[PDB]
């Protein structure tokens, strides 16, 4: 099992700055065909986590301007053009392409 | 089999001229024409083959040019190490043959 | 041993149209084609266009579209080119060569001597 | 495209017409020229490994020189022809003294040239590959140059390009003995089938069918291998010319019609034994039985000529009156009840008898419709897929209108005391007399 | 770089016969063709003979053609020139040089020779009473 | 032998030549192309040589003679078809024998 | 394997017995996709070896597009099927409008979806 | 359409020496095949002109040993081995590859 | 491991396997030779004896 | 594509890998006897199927 | 036809220590497959030679621990691991791609 590492673990952030969150994998997650798998997450407490991210660079559907990330080789990123008032939660980083489907560990997200 | 003449027969110049020393083959030789270099007593040393390319180690100002039945070697410093007899070589069809020789001299 | 020779020159008014012959002889007509050309007093050659004899394909140049049609007669071995629209542009030799059957490369290796037109008022 | 298809009922049989046609009526032969250079000896003797690589180059090079070197149901009425009667007819005439040297000195200015050989035949010469411009001035020098170390790897990169095309004819050539068809595309690229196609003395109409499907027109001509001396290699290529364009032409289809009577061994089953296509060519339309012969591409049907028969108009009507007096119908009998189907162009002709279970399905409503006994035809629109027994046949889901023509079944009109079921070709007037 | 040594001085009485040698290195010397040329005093060199070490194959110069031969042996590096009969008008300064190119050619003429870039020091060879 | 009633003209192009039957209005030629047509073949079986043409045709379809060099003999002949009663031809034999044929005729 | 022959000769033939079957019943047709970029221009203008060579892959694969646009004893009782029914029949569905672009949507995320056509 | 620019424009030459007279493209003359097509014509005073080298290197039928002419690349050459009173007239490169078939501009050639 | 008819040759295949030779007479001498139909591609047994008949 | 008329049969290795071959016939909503069968035959199965363009 | 030298001629060795031989072959000797065939053959006096060594670094059946040789690209080693009395004779190597199959003039190896 590939194992998903995040970085950093908590991230305190002030109002309208942006915010970057890494996921580094422990092996090649290349397909067969070519494409590099790794989705991100975000979870509001109370409720169920929303995708953000399908593929690398890839915004999902309503899934504001805020949010990008863009990286190839090793690592991935998760870049967030102005963090807002909604966007406390956790975020989880996710490979597909290796059995089983391991998470990362997810970093907490607060507003200062 | 091929007559190769350099023109001319012989040859007056100072030191840093700017020299030009042709030859003319009685049949087309097709750019496959060599420069070599001898003084008194020693073998003779490639300068230049396919008429126009330098060999490596040949000082960079040695140039050539020419096709068919015309070649030309230009030399643009003279040195006194430089003035020696100078062969233009057919390499187009058997035998090879050599010209007549140029013997360069300061005067 | 190849052969083209040209009409007699010829004066025209502007608004008129021009005619030219070129007749071969010495080799199979058929098996080439016929490009022609203009040199007017103190210009160079302009390629106006090529017709082959063997299949009928014909190229004009995009400065002449509108005013150039080329006609192969096989049975005499003779090229016309009729070009309308005539100008002060018009005063010069037009030449005649010999050209592949195809799009290809050209070879142009016999010319005829030119056949002379004038225009003026 | 406005395409039609036609069932009849009388001889459960479906007419497709609405196509444009394209007919091989003649062959154009072009002497495709490869100049070669013939290396008498690789010398070099360094083992580095771009030394190595070079020699190994050159000795594929001088082994394809030396292997071209050892290189010099109505079908059997069809005649047998030389489809490469006209590229060996030039070969043997390039083999002749003289005939290397005009191909050589036509093409010493020029890329494409008229050539009058002593035969009297005038053909187009074409040079697509130079390789002794490739391997004299400009691969030879710098081997020869550098004394076999190649400096770079990209000149025996690009070497492997060029000769890659070399090489794969070689080994065509030498796998099916000089003789390949269809015309691979490293004898023949699209660009210069297309530029071929245009430089034909022939009419625009032709020009513009051919350059829609240079595909189907590549695959119904051939390549002959001709001579390799005097650092040349000229092979003919053999491309069909279609003399005759947007003729209309039609297809038929017919299925295995018989009786449904109680009894096992009283029932009789007649077929009609024409199906394929017909062309419509001047006076009388080309038939082609084989559907081999014939290519459907985008409603066009392109078929050859050579392995057709010729036939009065009148083969037309043999769709619309069975009985009729002007032409004779040709059909085979027997009384072996097998039930099928035949999956025709807007849809599918299913001949259910017995206890052969037959039904007509969309995936997404299951069964629509249970065939009962007889000839039956079913629309291609509303049906996906078909079943006979326990085998599995696909409709076609061809755009296009279909009508059901309806009419009774022509196998009544015979009596099975009386049916001849040993014929594998006959026909209407013959059985009628056979009946007499 | 490459250096080829040759042999010394000879001086024969006219009919008898003669060698000489001229040796070279290991690396480059197996890539590439052995000439041999003859120069007179007053007179243009003069063109004999090639071999290549590996084959040992022979191509000569029409005049000289039947008058000398040549041989060579890859164990040692040598290259060898033999004459069956002296004469006088033999008196002259010969050169061993080594050619590049040639190594593929295809319909000669034309030859891929480009270069003569290593030769010996030159033997005098006299042939007096 | 087989035996048929069907008449559709073909031909069929041998080493040295080609043999074209030629029957009801179909047109049949052999030309070579610095002449055009230069033999209209009649009704019947018949040959034409490999030396002298190169293209025929029969209805509107195109055969090409084999080039091969060589001599052909045109060995004359009566053709064996008249010999048979067009009443009594069987006509549905794919492999048959000439004895047999000839019982079938008995 | 107990693979077992008899052999009769009152019609001189041999049944051979004891085989494992696999009869071809149902066509499953699966869409194969290879996600190609229509590349409008190669203006590459150096003679180079690298250049030469890459403005030749370029160059194939410019053809190879332009390619795949232009191409847009009782056997007699056998019915003649179309083998290609099936991929001939999602080709035609795939050919009407605003197929593709479902085809394109489901697989953005993964790399098997099952799309629902317009056919159904 | 190439144009052709040819070098120089005004060649005037003495008696038995060599002359040069270079062709320039705009763009590559290079076929299908790998042949690169620049053809010389030589046109005297109130005649014809007459086709003098086909191809590069290539001389033509007739063409005594005074002409010849290789270049690779972009450029194309024509050289005179010795000029002589016949030679009197204007010369022209042409490229046969692109259309429409672009002439030169012509370099005049008189004996000083 | 051959077999040669006349002068032509062929091989018999090595599978492994048990062979029954199940021994008969040849149903062809139940036929007379001057009733035999030998015009038929695709025949049966009931209708070939309805031929006899 | 371009010689065979955009119909081609066998799927060469080019169209279909035989891993692939092997992948697609895993995830076909069949019993298992089935794949197990196409499994240890994918060349026969590959020699047995059509690709259409 | 290739010709084999050996090195050296004379062999004079002590007991107990290793020894070599090397043979240097005037052409390659690779065959198409890719195979070097060099072979190494031992004679006692009075009796017939036996093979020793058959393949590059290959021992022939019955060859004791102390023979073996394997070399690359264009010279060939015999190496003895340990000398006893029982190996006088003379040893010859040999090739077996070109023909005429050549040997070597063969070393002779006595104890001192």
């Amino acid at each position: 099992d590939v194992v998903l590492t995040q970085s950093p673990l908590s991230l305190p952030v002030t109002l309208g700055q942006p915010a970057s969150i890494s996921c580094r994998s422990s092996q090649s997650l290349v397909l067969s065909d070519g494409n590099t798998y790794l989705s991100w997450f975000h979870q509001r407490p109370g409720h169920s986590p929303r995708r953000l991210i399908y593929r690398i660079s890839h915004r999902d559907s309503g899934v504001p301007d805020r949010f990008s990330g863009s990286e190839s080789g090793t690592d991935f990123t998760l870049k967030i053009s102005r963090v807002e008032a909604e966007d406390v939660g956790i975020y989880y980083c996710m490979q597909g392409t290796h059995w089983p489907r391991t998470f990362g560990q997810g970093t907490k997200v607060e507003i200062k | 089999d091929i007559q190769l003449t350099q023109s001319p027969s012989s040859l007056s110049a100072s030191v840093g001229d700017r020299v030009t020393l042709t030859c003319r083959a009685s049949q087309s030789i097709a750019t496959f024409l060599n420069w070599f270099q001898q003084r008194p007593g020693k073998a003779p040393k490639l300068l230049m083959f396919d008429a126009s390319k330098l060999q490596t180690g040949v000082p960079s100002r040695f140039s050539g040019s020419g096709s068919g039945t015309h070649f030309t070697l230009t030399i643009s410093t003279l040195q006194p190490e430089d003035f020696a007899t100078y062969y233009c070589q057919q390499s187009y069809d058997l035998p090879l043959t050599f010209g007549p020789g140029t013997k360069v001299e300061i005067k | 041993q190849v052969q083209l020779v040209q009409s007699g020159a010829e004066v025209k008014k502007p608004g008129a149209s021009v005619k030219l012959s070129c007749q071969a002889s010495g080799y199979t007509f058929n098996n080439y084609g016929v490009s022609w050309l203009r040199q007017a007093p103190g210009q160079g050659l302009e390629w106006m266009g090529w017709i082959s004899a063997y299949n009928g394909n014909k190229k004009y140049a995009p400065k002449f579209q509108g005013r150039l049609t080329l006609t192969t007669v096989t049975s005499t071995g003779t090229a016309y080119m009729e070009l309308r629209s005539l100008k002060s542009d018009d005063t010069a030799l037009y030449f005649c060569a010999r050209d592949p059957p195809a799009v290809a490369a050209a070879m142009f290796d016999f010319w005829g001597q030119g056949t002379q037109v004038t225009v003026s008022s | 495209q406005n395409i039609t298809e036609e069932f009849y009922q009388s001889t459960c049989s479906a007419v497709s017409k609405g196509y444009l046609s394209a007919l091989r009526t003649g062959w154009y032969t072009s002497v495709i020229t490869i100049e070669l250079s013939n290396i008498k000896e690789i010398k070099c003797n360094g083992t580095d490994a771009k030394v190595k690589l070079i020699k190994q180059e050159l000795d594929k090079y001088k082994n394809a020189v030396t292997e071209l070197q050892l290189l010099m149901f109505l079908g059997f009425l069809l005649g047998v022809g030389s489809a490469i009667a006209s590229g060996v007819a030039v070969s043997k005439v390039l083999h002749l003294e003289g005939e290397v040297n005009k191909i050589k000195s036509a093409l010493l200015s020029t890329n494409k040239a008229v050539v009058s050989l002593s035969n009297g035949v005038s053909v187009l010469t074409s040079k697509v590959l130079d390789l002794k411009n490739y391997i004299d001035k400009q691969l030879l020098p710098i081997v020869n140059k550098q004394s076999c170390s190649i400096p770079n790897i990209e000149t025996v990169i690009e070497f492997q390009q060029k000769n890659n095309r070399l090489l794969e004819i070689t080994r065509e050539f030498s796998v099916n003995a000089g003789v390949t068809t269809p015309v691979s595309t490293y004898m023949l690229t699209n660009s210069e089938l297309l530029s071929l196609i245009n430089d034909m003395p022939i009419t625009n109409d032709q020009k513009k069918l051919m350059s829609n499907n240079v595909q189907i027109v590549r695959q119904q001509s051939y390549s002959i291998m001709s001579i390799i001396k005097e650092e040349v290699l000229a092979y003919v290529v053999q491309l069909p010319l279609y003399g005759v364009i947007d003729t209309p032409c039609w297809k038929l289809h017919t299925s295995p019609l018989c009786t449904t009577n109680t009894k096992e061994g009283s029932n009789i089953c007649l077929t009609r034994t024409d199906r394929g296509w017909y062309c419509d060519n001047a006076g009388s339309v080309s038939f082609f039985p084989q559907a081999e012969t014939c290519k459907v591409q985008s409603n066009r049907v392109f078929c050859d000529t050579m392995n057709s028969l010729t036939l009065p108009s009148e083969v037309n009507l043999c769709n619309v009156d069975i009985f009729n007096p002007k032409y004779d119908c040709k059909i085979m009998t027997s009384k072996t009840d097998v039930s099928s189907s035949v999956i025709t162009s807007l849809g599918a002709i299913v001949s259910c008898y017995g206890k052969t279970k037959c039904t007509a399905s969309n995936k997404n409503r299951g069964i629509i419709k249970t065939f009962s006994n007889g000839c039956d035809y079913v629309s291609n629109k509303g049906v996906d897929t078909v079943s006979v027994g326990n085998t599995l046949y696909y409709v076609n889901k061809q755009e296009g209108k279909s009508l059901y023509v309806k009419g009774e079944p022509i196998i009544n009109f015979y009596d099975p005391l009386v049916f001849p079921s040993d014929e594998f070709d006959a026909s209407i007037s013959q059985v009628n007399e056979k009946i007499n | 770089e490459v250096q080829l040594v040759q042999s010394g001085a000879e001086v024969k009485k006219p009919g008898e016969s003669l060698k000489i040698s001229c040796k070279g290195s290991a690396d480059s010397f197996t890539n590439h063709w052995i000439g041999w040329v003859r120069q007179t005093p007053g007179k243009g060199l003069e063109w004999m003979g090639m071999i290549y070490p590996g084959d040992s194959d022979t191509r000569y110069s029409p005049s000289f053609q039947g008058q000398v031969t040549l041989s060579v042996d890859k164990s040692v590096t040598t290259v060898y020139l033999q004459w069956n009969s002296l004469k006088a008008s033999d008196t002259a300064i010969y050169y061993c040089a080594r050619q590049v190119g040639g190594v593929v050619v295809a319909e000669p003429p034309p030859y891929y020779y480009y270069g003569m870039d290593a030769w010996g020091q030159g033997t005098t060879v006299t042939v007096s009473s």
